[PDB]
């Protein structure tokens, strides 16, 4: 229990925090008080000065990652043995399922790169077509859809704060990543889109999904409107810390009948995550230092319907 | 071509309400926005507090008990009133001319930026210390020439000893003569009164009897003396 | 709190330091000072200046993180003597409500000015309000220092011996007085009296006598 | 480090340790290396 309050601003936009702290020393019955520096998510309030306690002490133990290993994503290509083969389906207006007419022998998938993203995905593969997209049976709203694109248009998500950080030894080869002094300014964690892209290949979005509730329907869309934290707003992972964005913006038209003006989403990292919706133990991510920039290249998205009402009409 | 001056009546008793104006014949004041600063002998500059044609006030931290202050658009000027001064708050002050500019670290909606208040131009200033002491005018004696050094340069002044505070004007035959001045500002004695001495360079040819008046004013005193000096 | 001293040679430039050092990106104002005049001003933004100003001071650029304000003063002369103040307004301090510290500068490398003395005896009648006193003037002199001696020949006085520090005038040099609370009745008890100071290692100092 | 005196272990400064179990001995035995079939 590792007391703190807001960090130095202006008090302006729970952005974060700064504790100052016990912790043990290398030697046993020697101990320690250290400062780092904590994000509104990785810690929640109990009683005095105050302090809180980190979110997960909760339920579940926490591994950090080594910051020797890196997840920037890499094309893995799964293959079949001997004795099997997979295949691959070569029509580009095919739809989700059925018999695929051009067809062509591989034994190994082109590169895959396991993107971590819930809601979006990106830098994947893009079929020569104009992005006709399929659910387990659209008629039900239950069960999800699943964009992706054309020519897909660019993100690059920032935060423009330079972080420190300082190794500091909890005990025998145990070395702590603690987060150090910012120095700069303070910068919250954003993403850009030019709508004037974003709204056209949304353009061709909106008119295919037609060819299945009328071509004379309505259409719609706002902001995701239930679940938990993580899932709720864009989860992924940028250059060592994860990002969750309210994709508030872009949720934002209805398209019925058929100067930069860049988007600009806010969004928070996090450190300590309980992925793929596994409750068990933890994992901090280590900080990322000085400045970060992630270029990007849209390809899909997920949805989801809501269900229940008048049919056809709204 | 926006200009200044401001009006201290003198100095008011312990634990009372300070009133001081400095007026501005420039443009309009409804339109922007002039604070107040001090200045103290023995320690630094201190800036106070502001306010706003759209009424949005402020104070500095130390003085934020009693500092209020409201202007007046007819006449326009700032009018700056305290209550309960301390000795400490002896001082001259400037009213003070801020013009603000933005800065941002990046894009306005963010956040994004503290607005630095940077100030321009202000006034020669109005000089108000304070203690319980009332009013008195100076005295009022010549001092004549010598007969200096080899003509033609001689030398002459006037004197002023007991006098409240030591702004006062001086001038000699009403500003006709500026040539050679030198007035001393004054040394303050055991007694507590100022004492000054003010003079002009003379030739001995330039000798002699060409009215030079010595002029001198004090407004707490409400006090009007000129002296007529003399070998 | 208080001043503290930086030192440079005339015709030549050099560095000033700054206190409050700035946590995040900046825009600090100057402010020049004078005793007793306005504060004018140097710059607004660490880039440019107002209007009238020589086009030779010029903070330092908020170009990157890592610059601390810092200013150069080409073409030193007395002029430039003054105090500064270094206002500070960075990213995330909150509103700033004192300004820099005070911060000193003599020039040096102005040889001196040798003082020059008057001196001219009581009223014509302030002898009459029973009262009676002369005062030394000095005019024009570098460095400020100077001790005054007043003097009953053969005997100096040590009594109503206050006198200014030497302040200064728009000539860039400084001025000082010394007065002398005495009476009528030693005033004519005496042959002459004196009052001469001690500027430098050198004198010059005369006398004067009653009618 | 610092009284009396003490000290502390020199590995404490880096890393941990496993003491060996002492059924286990580490008198070394002659070992041939083996090519598979197919080599
Ligand atoms: C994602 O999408 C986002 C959405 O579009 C996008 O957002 C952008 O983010 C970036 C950063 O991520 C932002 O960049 C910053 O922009 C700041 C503001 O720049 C704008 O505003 C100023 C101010 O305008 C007033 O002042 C000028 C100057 O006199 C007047 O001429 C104007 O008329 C105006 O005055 C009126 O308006 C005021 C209100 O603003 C009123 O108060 C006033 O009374 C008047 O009514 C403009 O000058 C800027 O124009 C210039 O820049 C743009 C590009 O930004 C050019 O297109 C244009 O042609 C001009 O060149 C612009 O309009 C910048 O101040 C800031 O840069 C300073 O700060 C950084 C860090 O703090 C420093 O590293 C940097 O050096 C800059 O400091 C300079 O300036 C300061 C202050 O002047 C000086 O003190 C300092 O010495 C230094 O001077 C140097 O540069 C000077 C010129 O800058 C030069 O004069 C000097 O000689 C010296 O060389 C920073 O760049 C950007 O604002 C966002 N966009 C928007 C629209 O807000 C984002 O990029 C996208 N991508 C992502 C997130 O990855
Ligand atoms: C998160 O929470 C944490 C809580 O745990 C926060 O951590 C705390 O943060 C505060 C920040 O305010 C720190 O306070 C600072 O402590 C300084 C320690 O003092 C050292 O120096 C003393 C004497 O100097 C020796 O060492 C210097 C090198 O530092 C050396 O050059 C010199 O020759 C000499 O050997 C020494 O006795 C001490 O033991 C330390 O070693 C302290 O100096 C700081 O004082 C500042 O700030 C105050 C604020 O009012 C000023 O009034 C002071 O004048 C002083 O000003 C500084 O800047 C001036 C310019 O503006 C300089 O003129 C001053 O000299 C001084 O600058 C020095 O250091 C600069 C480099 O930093 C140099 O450039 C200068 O030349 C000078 O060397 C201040 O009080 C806490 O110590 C810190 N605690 C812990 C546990 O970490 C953390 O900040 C939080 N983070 C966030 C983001 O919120
Ligand atoms: C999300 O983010 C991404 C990434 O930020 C965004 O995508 C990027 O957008 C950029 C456009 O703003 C683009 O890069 C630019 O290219 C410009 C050139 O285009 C213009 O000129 C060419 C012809 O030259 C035209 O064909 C074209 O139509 C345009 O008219 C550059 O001008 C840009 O800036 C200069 O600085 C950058 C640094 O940021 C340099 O990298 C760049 O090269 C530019 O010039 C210097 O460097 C070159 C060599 O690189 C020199 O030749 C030149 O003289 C300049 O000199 C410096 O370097 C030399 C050494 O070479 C040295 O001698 C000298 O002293 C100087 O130091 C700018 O670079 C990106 O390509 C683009 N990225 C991608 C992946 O698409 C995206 O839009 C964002 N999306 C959203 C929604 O926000
Ligand atoms: C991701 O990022 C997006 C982007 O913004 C977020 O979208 C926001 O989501 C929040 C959900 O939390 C929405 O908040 C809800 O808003 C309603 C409306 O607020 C009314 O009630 C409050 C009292 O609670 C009033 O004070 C408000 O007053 C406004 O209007 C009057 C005049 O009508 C005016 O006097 C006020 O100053 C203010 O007006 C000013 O702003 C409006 C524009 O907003 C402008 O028209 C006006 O001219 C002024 O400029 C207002 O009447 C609110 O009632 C809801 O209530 C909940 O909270 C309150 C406590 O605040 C409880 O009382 C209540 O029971 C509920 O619990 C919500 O707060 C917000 O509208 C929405 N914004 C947009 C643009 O979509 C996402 O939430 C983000 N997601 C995550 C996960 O971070
Ligand atoms: C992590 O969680 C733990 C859980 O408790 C937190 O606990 C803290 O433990 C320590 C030690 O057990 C508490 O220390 C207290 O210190 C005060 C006052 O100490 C001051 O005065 C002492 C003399 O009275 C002096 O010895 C102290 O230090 C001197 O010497 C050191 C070098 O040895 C030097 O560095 C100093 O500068 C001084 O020279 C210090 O000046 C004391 O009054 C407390 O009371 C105990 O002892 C008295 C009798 O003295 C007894 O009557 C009381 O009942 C009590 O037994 C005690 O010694 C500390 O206070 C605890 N924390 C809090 C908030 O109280 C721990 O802090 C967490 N974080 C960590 C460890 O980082
Ligand atoms: C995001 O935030 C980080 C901060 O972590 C930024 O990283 C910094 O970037 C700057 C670039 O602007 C780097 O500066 C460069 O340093 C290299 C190498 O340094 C050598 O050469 C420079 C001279 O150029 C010299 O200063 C260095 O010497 C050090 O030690 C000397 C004593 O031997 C001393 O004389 C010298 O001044 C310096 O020490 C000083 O600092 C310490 C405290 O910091 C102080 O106690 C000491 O007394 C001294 O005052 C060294 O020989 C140069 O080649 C470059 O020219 C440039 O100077 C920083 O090094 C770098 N810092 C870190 C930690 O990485 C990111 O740039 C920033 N990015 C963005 C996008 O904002
Ligand atoms: C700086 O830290 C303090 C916490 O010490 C922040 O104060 C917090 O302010 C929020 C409102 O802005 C309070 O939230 C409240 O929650 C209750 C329900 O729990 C709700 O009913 C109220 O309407 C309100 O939303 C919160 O209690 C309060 N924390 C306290 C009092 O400990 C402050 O916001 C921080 N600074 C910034 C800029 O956020
Ligand atoms: C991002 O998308 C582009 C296509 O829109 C991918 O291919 C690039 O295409 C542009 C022109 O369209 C070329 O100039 C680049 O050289 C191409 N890059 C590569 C690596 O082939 C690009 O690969 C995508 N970025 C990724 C996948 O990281
Ligand atoms: C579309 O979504 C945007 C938000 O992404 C809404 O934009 C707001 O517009 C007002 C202007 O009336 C701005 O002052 C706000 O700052 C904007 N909000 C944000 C968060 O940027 C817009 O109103 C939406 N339009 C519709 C019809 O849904
Ligand atoms: C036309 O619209 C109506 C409602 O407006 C809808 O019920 C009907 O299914 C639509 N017909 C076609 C062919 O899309």
């Amino acid at each position: 229990t590792l007391q703190c309050t807001n960090v130095t601003n202006n008090i302006t936009d729970g952005e974060l925090k700064n504790c100052s702290f016990n912790m043990t020393t290398e030697l046993r019955d020697k101990k320690q008080k250290v400062y780092s520096l904590f994000y509104r998510l990785d810690v929640v309030q109990i009683n005095s000065n105050k302090e809180y306690r980190l979110i997960n002490c909760n339920t579940a133990a926490i591994t950090q990652a080594c910051p020797k290993v890196s997840f920037e994503p890499i094309p893995i290509h799964y293959c079949a043995p001997a004795g099997f083969a997979i295949l691959k389906c070569k029509d580009k207006k095919f739809n989700g399922t059925g018999p695929c007419p051009s067809v062509s022998t591989v034994q190994c998938t082109h590169g895959i790169k396991p993107v971590v993203s819930t809601q979006l995905l990106l830098n994947g593969s893009l079929a020569e077509e104009e992005v006709m997209i399929r659910s387990e049976n659209i008629a039900n709203n239950a069960k999800n859809i699943l964009v992706q694109f054309n020519t897909p248009v660019q993100i690059n998500c920032t935060r423009p704060n330079n972080n420190t950080r300082k190794s500091i030894r909890i005990g025998p080869g145990q070395a702590f990543y603690a987060t150090g002094d910012i120095i700069g300014d303070i910068r919250q964690a954003h993403c850009n889109v030019s709508k004037a892209t974003w709204n056209e290949t949304l353009g061709k979005v909106v008119k295919q999904l037609r060819k299945h509730f009328g071509n004379n329907t309505i259409i719609r869309f706002a902001n995701s409107a239930g679940g938990d934290l993580e899932v709720t707003t864009h989860s992924f992972n940028c250059g060592g810390e994860f990002f969750y964005c309210n994709t508030s913006g872009l949720f934002n038209s209805t398209w019925i009948s058929n100067s930069n003006d860049s988007i600009t989403l806010p969004c928070r990292i996090k450190q300590i995550i309980n992925m793929w919706q596994r409750i068990g133990q933890a994992m901090y991510a280590p900080p990322i230092q000085g400045v970060i920039r992630c270029v990007s290249n849209i390809t899909g998205l997920i949805l989801t319907r809501d269900g229940g009402s008048t049919n056809s009409a709204t | 071509q926006v200009q200044l001056q401001e009006s201290g009546p003198g100095l008011v008793k312990p634990s009372e309400t300070l009133s001081l104006t400095c007026t501005v014949s420039g443009g309009s004041i409804s339109n922007y926005y002039w604070s107040w600063i001090r200045q103290s002998p023995g320690k630094g500059l201190e800036w106070i507090g502001y306010i706003s044609d759209s009424e949005s006030t402020n104070y500095n931290p130390s003085l934020k008990s009693r500092v209020i202050i409201s202007v007046d658009t007819s006449k326009n000027q700032l009018s700056l009133k305290l209550n309960s001064v301390t000795a400490a708050d002896s001082a001259i002050y400037y009213c003070a001319r801020a013009q603000q500019g933005k800065r941002i670290y990046g894009m306005v909606s963010f956040g994004e930026f503290f607005y630095y208040y940077y100030m321009d131009v202000w006034g020669k200033g109005t000089t108000v210390t304070v203690s319980s002491a009332s009013t008195k005018g100076p005295s009022v004696f010549p001092l004549a020439p010598s007969s200096s050094t080899s003509g033609g340069t001689a030398a002459l002044g006037c004197l002023v000893k007991d006098y409240f505070p030591e702004p006062v004007t001086v001038s000699w035959n009403s500003g006709a003569l500026t040539s050679g001045v030198h007035t001393f500002p004054a040394v303050l004695q055991s007694s507590g009164l100022y004492s000054l001495s003010s003079v002009v360079t003379v030739p001995s040819s330039s000798l002699g009897t060409q009215t030079y008046i010595c002029n001198v004013n004090h407004k707490p005193s409400n006090t009007k003396v000129d002296k007529k000096v003399e070998p | 709190s208080y001043v503290r001293p930086l030192s440079v040679a005339l015709g030549e430039t050099a560095s000033i330091s700054c206190g409050r050092q700035a946590l995040g990106s900046r825009a600090v104002q100057w402010y020049q000072h004078r005793p007793g005049q306005a504060p004018i001003l140097l710059i607004y933004n660490n880039q440019d200046r107002p209007s009238g100003i020589p086009e030779r001071f010029s903070g330092t650029p908020d170009i990157n993180f890592g610059t601390r304000a810092t200013l150069t003063i080409s073409g030193v002369e007395a002029g430039d003597e003054a105090d500064y103040y270094c206002h500070m307004w960075d990213s995330r301090s909150g509103f700033s409500w004192s300004f820099g510290g005070a911060t000193r500068l003599t020039v040096l490398g102005q040889p001196k000015a040798a003082p020059s003395v008057t001196l001219f005896p009581p009223s014509s009648e302030e002898l009459q309000a029973n009262k009676a006193t002369l005062v030394c003037l000095i005019s024009d002199f570098y460095p400020g220092a100077v001790t005054v001696a007043w003097k009953a020949d053969s005997s100096p006085v040590k009594a109503g011996v206050e006198t200014t520090t030497p302040s200064k005038q728009s000539n860039n040099k400084y001025a000082a007085s010394s007065y002398l609370s005495l009476t009528p009745e030693q005033w004519k008890s005496h042959k002459s009296y004196s009052c001469q100071v001690t500027h430098e290692g050198s004198t010059v100092e005369k006398t004067v006598a009653p009618t």
